[PDB]
């Protein structure tokens, strides 16, 4: 029985001509913490969203995940992972033939079996996860994706592109690469990285865009400063910390092994 | 004591059986030769009979195991005979003519006779309680014998692939896919459909199979029925003294396992379930203490939701 997966050998298909969505559910479920009328600390939910993003065209879709979905619910974290599954389907269900993925790759395994019983109806779609360690739930910890989900009053699907205008002028591999570096920056510690990410004060993001809008020698900067955050937080983590093990290792880390 | 089973035991003779042959009845076995002519002071009741042939002539200490399942009874007297044709037991009964004169016998035959040693009785007894005549019945193959390696098959009731309802809406595959008390009915109803608890019956027969025929898809049925049990919240409401008998049943069969995951998962959604608030007093004291008897065992924290269960905790003012 063939158990095929996203690996460091075959990641060249994300770019390759077929249709692939990222499926992260990482973020649908999300509390905060909160006191009680009678002053005690717990926790309450707020609301989460999942994240489908396609690799090869950068297009996101943002399903926001409202609490009103969690109420009278019980074990919301198990049931999580089926509400995941049933969007991911009905969002396949209202895409034509042609625009269905032929690959669903989860960024958590617990999402496989609740994928394969809503998609039963789809049989020709692979449903795998992933060994690359892809940093996708960071995509909250961007101010504009955050608050929308924040404040939402109701379920919505709301549709992004994660490589802004970047498709003009550079492939969907580089495009990639800029972008999972931003987000592993992100998760690595959002201050340091979002400094970095406006290297001048009139350094400004369009209102249709995500990415701050910098000249070709700006990006090459602030991703060799995003690689330095990325690998002096490996190594403080692991406490072997030398510029020493980078032959394309470096590849290893910002993609997640 | 129990020198009353000198009297009052049932007594397994088989004739004609080759030197070698591996011959048992529940966990007990014995090497076969001219001396041995079966077993005697039997408790009665269902008993698990188990043999191997020669390997290939000369041992090579293997022989696939067969095993077929006898309703023994007080004072009875079994006689079986050995089929060179097909190196197996033949079950044809014998003739009455043959059995009179086999019990007028039993006097001069007790030196050929292994007692069943009744130390290893109460833990047969904590797997097969709950099967009966019945169980054996439905469940045991065509031709009787079970076989760890086509008439053997054992008769195990068809187990659903899909959990919910025909048309289930998302919704409705949800709910039926995380609660399978849908599914468990299903089956109940077409098996039992006046005794759901004949249930446990069958699961005890699937492990005996296993555990001692070596049947290992009869592993997978346990597997599969046990799963089918565990993750069926809403029947412990409606089938509360099965799920009781359950945990008793499970203790048993749990015991006999070393733990070498499919078990950690379906047993933390059934302590979930069975200990609860929701459910009678008398399920949840019992499940409280089964689920710490099972931690302290093999070192797992079965009250702990799944890890990837937990929510993002955000930072917000």
């Amino acid at each position: 029985p063939t158990e095929p997966y996203l690996s460091s050998q075959n990641y060249g298909e994300l770019f390759s001509n077929q249709i692939i969505w990222f499926v992260d559910d990482t973020n649908v479920y999300r509390v905060t913490i909160h006191k009680t009328f009678e002053g005690n600390l717990t926790t309450k939910p707020i609301n989460g969203a999942i994240f489908i993003f396609n690799p090869r065209t950068g297009q996101l879709f943002l399903k926001i995940i409202h609490t009103s979905v969690w109420a009278g619910q019980k074990r919301l974290g198990q049931l999580a992972k089926w509400k995941t599954a049933e969007e991911v389907a009905a969002l396949i269900r209202s895409l034509p033939v042609e625009e269905q993925p032929k690959q669903i790759i989860v960024t958590r395994k617990g999402m496989l079996d609740p994928l394969e019983v809503h998609l039963l109806d789809f049989p020709n779609i692979v449903i795998k996860g992933s060994e690359l360690q892809l940093p996708f739930q960071a995509c909250l910890k961007v101010e504009k994706f955050g608050d929308l989900i924040l404040k939402a009053t109701e379920p919505q699907m709301v549709l992004f592109n994660l490589y802004d205008d970047w498709l003009k002028t550079i492939s969907s591999y580089t495009a990639f690469s800029r972008l999972i570096l931003i987000l592993r920056a992100l998760h690595v510690n959002n201050d340091r990285a979002k400094v970095i990410l406006k290297p001048d004060k009139t350094t400004i993001t369009e209102p249709h865009h995500i990415w701050p809008t910098l000249t070709d020698e700006e990006w090459i900067k602030v991703e060799v400063q995003l690689k330095d955050l990325i690998l002096a937080d490996y190594g403080k983590k692991n406490n072997v910390n030398v510029a020493s093990l980078t032959q394309s290792e470096i590849r290893d880390i910002i993609l997640g092994m | 004591l129990a020198k009353r089973l000198f009297f009052e035991g049932a007594t397994v003779v088989i004739l004609n059986m080759p030197k070698g042959t591996e011959f048992g009845i529940d966990y007990n076995s014995w090497e076969v030769g001219p001396k041995f002519r079966g077993v005697k002071m039997i408790p009665p009741g269902i008993h698990f009979l188990h043999y191997s042939s020669v390997d290939k002539a000369n041992p090579k200490e293997v022989g696939p195991r067969m095993g077929f399942f006898l309703s023994l009874h007080q004072r009875g007297l079994t006689v079986l005979r050995w089929s060179t044709l097909r190196e197996e037991v033949d079950l044809s009964p014998a003739p009455e003519s043959e059995v009179e004169a086999m019990r007028a016998n039993l006097q001069e035959l007790d030196q050929f006779l292994g007692p069943y040693p009744y130390a290893t009785l109460k833990k047969w007894i904590s797997l097969t309680n709950f099967i009966s005549e019945a169980t054996v019945e439905k469940l045991q193959p065509e031709n009787r014998q079970i076989c760890a390696f086509a008439g053997t098959e054992i008769r195990f009731s068809e187990l659903p692939t899909q959990m919910f309802p025909e048309g289930a809406t998302p919704a409705e595959i949800t709910k039926h896919s995380m609660d399978l008390s849908y599914a468990l009915e299903t089956v109940l109803n077409k098996q039992f459909p006046s005794s759901p608890q004949d249930v446990l019956g069958e699961l005890q027969f699937a492990f005996v199979c296993f555990l001692l025929g070596n049947v290992y898809e009869a592993f997978e049925h346990w597997k599969r029925l046990l799963n089918l049990l565990c993750r069926s919240e809403a029947a412990m409401m409606k089938h509360h003294t099965l799920y009781i008998n359950l945990i008793s049943i499970l203790y048993h069969q749990l015991g006999e396992i070393p733990a070498d995951n499919f078990l950690t998962s379906t047993l933390q959604v059934f302590f979930s379930s069975a200990c609860s608030i929701a459910v009678d007093a008398t399920l949840r004291k019992k499940a409280e203490k089964f689920q710490a008897h099972l931690t302290k065992k093999f070192r797992w924290d079965f009250a702990a939701e799944p890890e990837d269960c937990a929510p993002v905790v955000v930072e917000l003012p």
